[PDB]
Order: C-alpha cells, then structure tokens, then sequence
C-alpha cells in the first residue's frame, strides 16, 4: 500500500543522504558540515576506506576548494566520490586489493 | 486523571525509566513504577518534565546530555510541539538558539543534544499519559 | 575477484554495482559498459530519472573521454553521479573548461 | 509418483501456468490444470521442461525470451543445478556460453535471458513436484 519501494539508485542516494543529513545538522546550518562535523563522519562510520583519521585537514583542503570552512552539500558530496573510487581503486599502485 | 505521564520514542518496546540517581534509561517494562513523569504545560507552550511521584526533576546538561535529579533547572523547560506523525515534540527553549530540541536514545538513554536537530527521529516522542477525556 | 563480508553502507553501493554487473557482461567483458549494455541500461533502469534516453550518445561522449568506447570502471560511474545530483539539480550545470 | 511438476520463483503466490499458445505466465492458481510441466533429467545433468500432460514443450528464444509450444528445440535443454537457498537452478547450456541461465518474471512471465546472471534472483526457482519418496 504505502511506503512504496523506489529504484535501487533512489534507495542508495537516500541512505547516504539521510546519513549525511544526520551529521549536517550537528552545528550551524543543516546542510553544511563544518570542520568538526566533517571529521565526525570519517572518525565514526569510516575506519577502513579512509583510515586516515588524523589528516582530515588534507581531505578538507582537497574538498573545500574555496576554503570557506563549510563543505556545502555539493562540496561534501565530493567525499562520496573519493569513497566510491577508493572501494575499487583503493591503492591500485601498491595494494592490491581487496 | 492527571497522573503518571509515560513518554518514549523510536518504534520498539522501550519506556523512559527515571531513577532518583539521575541515570534514566529506556526500560521496556511497566511492572515497576519508575517510568512515569509529571509532564505538563507550565507556561504558554512551555512544558516541564518532572518525575515527581516516581523519580526526580529533569535538568538537561547544556541540552547536549539529558539528565535530572538535583534541581529542575531552566534547562528542563521545553516548548510543546506536535508532529503530524503521531508523536510529540519538545523544544528545549533553553538551547533553542542552537536549534536544539530534547532527543533521547531508545536503546541508550536521553542524551543527544549535539544531535537534537533535524536528523534523528528519536526527537518524535510517543506519549501515553492518562488524559482527562 | 569479489567481496567476502562488507558493512551496512557497503551493501547499498554493492546493490547498484550488481545492476551494473548484470548489464555489462552482455557483449564483451563485464568489467566495462559497452553500447548495447549502456543504452539498454538508460532505457530500462533510467527512463524516468534520466529523461534523455535518446541523447545517450552525448552523455557517452562526455563520459568516455579517453574515447576508447569502453565506458570504463570509473568512467561509467559518473552516470550514477549525474543521476545522484539530478534529483537535486534539474538542469543547472552548464560548465565549459579545457 | 512422477507427475505434474510445479515450478515457480520469487517469494509470492505465483505458479508457471503454461498454455498451448505459448504465452506462459505466473498464474497464482491451482484450480485449473495448467501449471504443471514434466520436468525430468534427460541426460547427465540435462533437465528438460515439457508440459506434456497440460500444455506444450518449451523452446527458449535465444535464451533472451523464454517460450514453448511448437517444438522442444535444444534451447529447452538446461543443466540441473541446486542452490543452498531452498531453490533449483537450471542453466540453459544452449546459451551457457554467454553465462545465461533461464530466468522468469514472477509478475511478468518467463523472459529475462539478457538479465540471467548474478543479479536477478528469479533464477532460483522453487519446485513443488510429486517426487517418489
């Protein structure tokens, strides 16, 4: 009846969008991740993909091209690419991989 | 029959069991009289949560962490709001400035202030109080 | 070769890859989208989301850009990106840049 | 008691109802004798689907589309495989070269050959034949 299932592609953008949203609203503005907000994503739900829970600054600079210290929705979204890349890519140069 | 006002959130048998100590958890039981608070609208829209005849008075820790026992500090003043989802909403005016409104963890306890914004559904509490109908 | 145990969010990136995998193993080679694998994908799985099934060829050219015409294992992926933003982003991309 | 071999897939009341015409659909009924085929292992691992005492013989259309009526062409020869999921698997050796194994749409009909890989679970059929136990 109600609660109709959409396509697999609508399912998967939603599941990441809701997760995003449960971090975006942590501090000022429920769209932008600020620095802490951003670090909270990786440090909690990302211990394997990007095991670098120390050089989040590097990611931040690599992401926030304008260096406003807000990853707007679309800026933040960049990470998901680096994720979706890493899962295939991860270190296809040395490791290996798996 | 204004009496023991039961309140909880998140689908699943779990009730807010308050203890004089302060460590209130989402106990899924109704045998021991420790899951009832005297919820009422003190001021225009301002509702207070005080487990008088069962536990203690609430006193949020800067919204971030929800607790109660010593004194019902202003932190315990929340704006009564209703959502068209069969759930009650309470905005901690004391921290409304940060868009923070009381949120508890059904399987953890009441303490999600840094996550009391639009993201966690646990903010939509389901009340089962004995109204005067 | 393929995946033992993953995580919660790793499932939902798999489920869409599994769609990819059962469409690209059509003419040659399951590891690359081919162009009666791609067009069949847009016409079947993306007929509502991607309202441009008749102008795939442009998207293909934009995607492929080495232009080997193997839509590679991240050239292709971009498409899921374009749908991902599309839900938010009706048309409003433009860009032009060498 | 080798007789009417019922076969279907995808959770949900739906049986493969074969008709002399050829247009076989997943009819969810057991009142009319039109959902039974004479499934048996003809050769070592090669099982055939022939609705002799009820419909017609199958003859896949290049695997892509599944049909049957005129003649039981080699297209109807499938390798009998079993999956540890309480389901039967049949590989259309005629097209095994392309890694294609008979797949039907519970709410559509048997015709998903270009999608018969490790994606569409409909390939895992659930048989309810009268064995000789």
């Amino acid at each position: 009846m109600a609660a109709e299932p959409l396509t697999e592609l609508e399912e998967s953008i939603e599941t990441v969008v809701t997760t995003f949203f449960t971090f975006a609203r942590q501090e000022g503005r429920k769209d932008s991740l600020s620095v802490n907000e951003f670090k909270e994503l990786v440090t909690q739900q990302l211990p394997h993909l990007l095991k670098d829970v120390g050089s989040l600054d590097e990611k931040m600079k690599s992401l926030d091209v304008n260096q406003d210290s807000e990853l707007k929705f679309n800026e933040y979204w960049r990470l998901i690419g680096e994720l979706a890349k890493e899962i295939r890519k991860k270190k296809d140069l040395k490791i290996r991989x798996x | 029959y204004k009496k023991p006002k039961l309140l909880y959130c998140s689908n699943g048998g779990h009730f807010l069991r308050i203890l004089p100590d302060g460590t209130v958890d989402g106990t899924r039981d109704r045998s021991d009289q420790h899951i009832q608070l005297q919820l009422s609208a003190e001021s225009v829209g301002e509702v207070y949560i005080k487990s008088t005849e069962t536990g203690q008075y609430l006193a949020m820790d800067t919204d971030g962490l929800l607790y109660g026992s010593q004194t019902p500090n202003e932190e315990c003043l929340f704006l009564e709001r209703l959502e068209e989802n069969h759930y009650n909403t309470y905005i901690s005016k004391k921290h409304a400035e940060k868009n923070w409104f009381v949120g508890l963890k059904k399987n953890g306890s009441c303490k999600r202030g840094p996550r009391t914004h639009y993201g966690q559904k646990a903010i939509l509490f389901l009340p089962l109080p004995v109204s005067s109908d």
